[PDB]
């Protein structure tokens, strides 16, 4: 969020310093400035890069998933009331985008929940104001079975409880990874197999690192069933909060295909322009 | 196993070549698979050891299902990963330009998030050499110059000595 | 490297210390002690045998016990050469002794030899 320097006066120029020329072999760009090729007034330069801080950057809470449940009679077999969303950012697109332009990052996390729920039909009756519960369910934690059953006593799991129509529900988290940051990329596996083991041993997708990294959200309507189905949908907002981030990489170019940098489709992201057309 | 390593990409040819080698050192270079299957790209395939890979000029996608080859489609304005080869120009790296330099020495510390990591499972670095401006010689045959990769670990530091891990191959 | 001028290219130059297979591919030499020369505007390069030996001396016979190990040279790259170039070149090899040598124990050659 520093200033900027200053422009300062340059005038004609006639030696055998020569910073326009330059060896781009070498690896390194070069840090010219105006005043270095061209004649420059004296300017006090007032423009600071307060908005372009990584923070600023990620200052901003992204939808990384919408949850659907249902609370409706546990006989109809259509409807889904709880459900469980592994945590991740790359269920969307355009935070994951912003996240791997880094390799690394350490973060605190924001997780914003908008709730939203509406009617399904109109010759049930109505309903009464419902409650949902979003449970955290760490790795090795027991996933609930069915929307009533004991996981959801929460003894030890972080459970928050929203109130339909109180303003969305938020939590924070601190950096939670068993690593010094968080890995955007991994180049590796979770297994190495070994010489003479089966071909369905030591076998695992190229670039995870955990089955289970962050666990889940089991999110439910605590309300018994009203006599007509209603629908929700929980969204979840993630805002990194104190990021740090290592090793800029070039944003991803063509759409996502996946969790990992596969890409299948759209592989001709630019445009046709002439040589010589402006 | 933790180590950095000094990479030394040598590549002569004569005042009458031309070209232009880009040489990268990419951490994390995770590379596409060749398959609908996401991230599906076997441990073999990974690890080509000294041999390396190639980059390809285009996206061929496998179909055999009884057998998949299970191996990277890595294409080369993609960079291998789905992001345009012109960027890739933010990580470390070195251009070899004939008509200026026959070599490229790149000092990669180690890189991670971890101060020490499984040598076999991960790869901190991957090493990228694209041919920026192709190889041309004044001659109706086709000319070919040797590209030498030359590659010191430095500050090795291994843990957690047991019998030895023999990867399976092929 | 007496190449013309307009010829580049880079060698790499072994000594493996003895008790292995000789070094028959850059694979095995690049492994023991090695200089890779650049052939440029600075047309020699020097490579020193360092002192590796489990005798305090070796004897100046070809003698197993104190065999010396093994000087190999082999091409990094290539050599590389403009049209209208000689294609083919020639190296010429020097050898000395570092200021750490010495000799002891005095004896006649077989280098020279006298008939009646
Ligand atoms: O309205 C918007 O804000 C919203 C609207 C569209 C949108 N992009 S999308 O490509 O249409 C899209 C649509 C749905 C999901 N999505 C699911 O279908 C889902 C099921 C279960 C868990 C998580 C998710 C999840 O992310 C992901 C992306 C994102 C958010
Ligand atoms: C209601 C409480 C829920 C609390 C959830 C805490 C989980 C925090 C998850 C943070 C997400 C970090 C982003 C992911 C990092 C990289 O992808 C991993 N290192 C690789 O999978």
């Amino acid at each position: 969020a520093n200033n900027l320097p200053d422009t300062q006066s340059s005038g004609p120029a006639h030696s055998k310093e020569t910073p326009a020329l330059t060896a781009v072999e070498t690896g390194a760009t070069n840090p010219l400035v105006p005043s270095d090729t061209v004649q420059t007034r004296h300017v006090i330069q007032k423009r600071t890069r307060s908005e372009s801080t990584v923070e600023s950057f990620f200052a901003r809470g992204a939808c990384v998933a919408i949850i659907e449940v249902d609370n409706d009679a546990p006989t109809k077999r259509a409807s889904k009331l709880f459900s469980v969303w592994k945590i991740t950012y790359k269920d969307t697109v355009q935070l994951r985008r912003k996240l791997e332009f880094f390799t690394y990052s350490r973060f605190d996390m924001e997780f914003t929940f908008v709730v939203t729920s509406n009617y399904t039909d109109a010759n049930n009756g109505h309903a009464l104001n419902q409650v949902y519960q979003i449970m955290y369910i760490p790795p090795g934690a027991p996933i609930p079975g069915k929307w009533n059953d004991y996981t959801w006593q929460t003894s030890s799991n972080p459970s928050v409880f929203y109130t339909y129509g109180a303003p969305p529900a938020r939590i924070s988290v601190p950096y939670v990874g068993i690593a010094n940051a968080y890995s955007h990329f991994y180049d590796g596996f979770a297994k190495v197999p070994l010489a003479g083991q089966a071909s369905t041993e030591g076998d695992s997708l190229y670039g995870a690192a955990s089955l289970n990294d962050f666990g889940s959200l089991a999110v439910r309507v605590v309300n018994d069933h009203n006599p007509t189905k209603l629908t929700s949908k929980i969204r979840v907002y993630m805002k990194p909060k104190h990021v740090r981030v290592w090793c800029p990489r070039p944003p991803r170019a063509v759409p996502y295909y996946g969790p990992g940098v596969d890409y299948k489709d759209g592989l001709a992201p630019l445009p046709e322009k002439g040589l010589t057309t402006y | 196993g933790r180590a950095g390593y000094t990479v030394h990409v040598q590549c002569n040819a004569s005042k009458f070549h031309q070209g232009a080698l880009g040489v990268f050192a990419v951490p994390e270079m995770c590379l596409a698979g060749d398959s609908t299957t996401h991230m599906f790209t076997k441990y073999e395939n990974a690890n080509p050891g000294e041999k390396g890979g190639e980059f390809k000029g285009s996206f061929t996608l496998d179909t055999n299902a009884t057998n998949p080859a299970r191996n990277f489609c890595p294409v080369d304005y993609l960079f291998g990963s789905g992001v345009l080869a012109g960027n890739a120009f933010v990580y470390p790296h070195q251009i070899i330009n004939l008509r200026t330099n026959n070599c490229a020495t790149l000092v990669l510390p180690y890189v991670n998030s971890l101060s020490i990591d499984s040598m076999t499972k991960h790869n901190n670095w991957g090493i990228a050499i694209l041919p920026l401006a192709p190889l041309d010689f004044a001659t109706e045959s086709s000319t070919e110059i040797p590209i030498t990769l030359t590659i010191a670990p430095m500050c090795c530091e291994f843990n957690g000595l047991r019998n030895i891990t023999v990867p399976r191959t092929q | 490297f007496c190449g013309s001028m307009m010829a580049t290219g880079k060698l790499l130059v072994s000594y493996a210390p003895p008790g292995a297979e000789a070094p028959k591919s850059r694979k095995e030499a690049m492994l023991g002690t090695h200089v890779i020369w650049d052939i440029g505007l600075q047309s020699s390069c020097t490579m020193v045998v360092p002192w590796i030996s489990n005798t305090t001396y070796r004897q100046t016979i070809n003698d197993s016990f104190t065999e010396g190990g093994y000087i190999s040279m082999f091409y990094q790259t290539r050599v590389v050469v403009p049209l209208s170039t000689p294609r083919k070149m020639d190296i010429l090899g020097f050898v000395s002794a570092c200021n750490d040598f010495s000799v002891r124990l005095l004896r006649d050659t077989t280098h020279i030899s006298q008939e009646a």
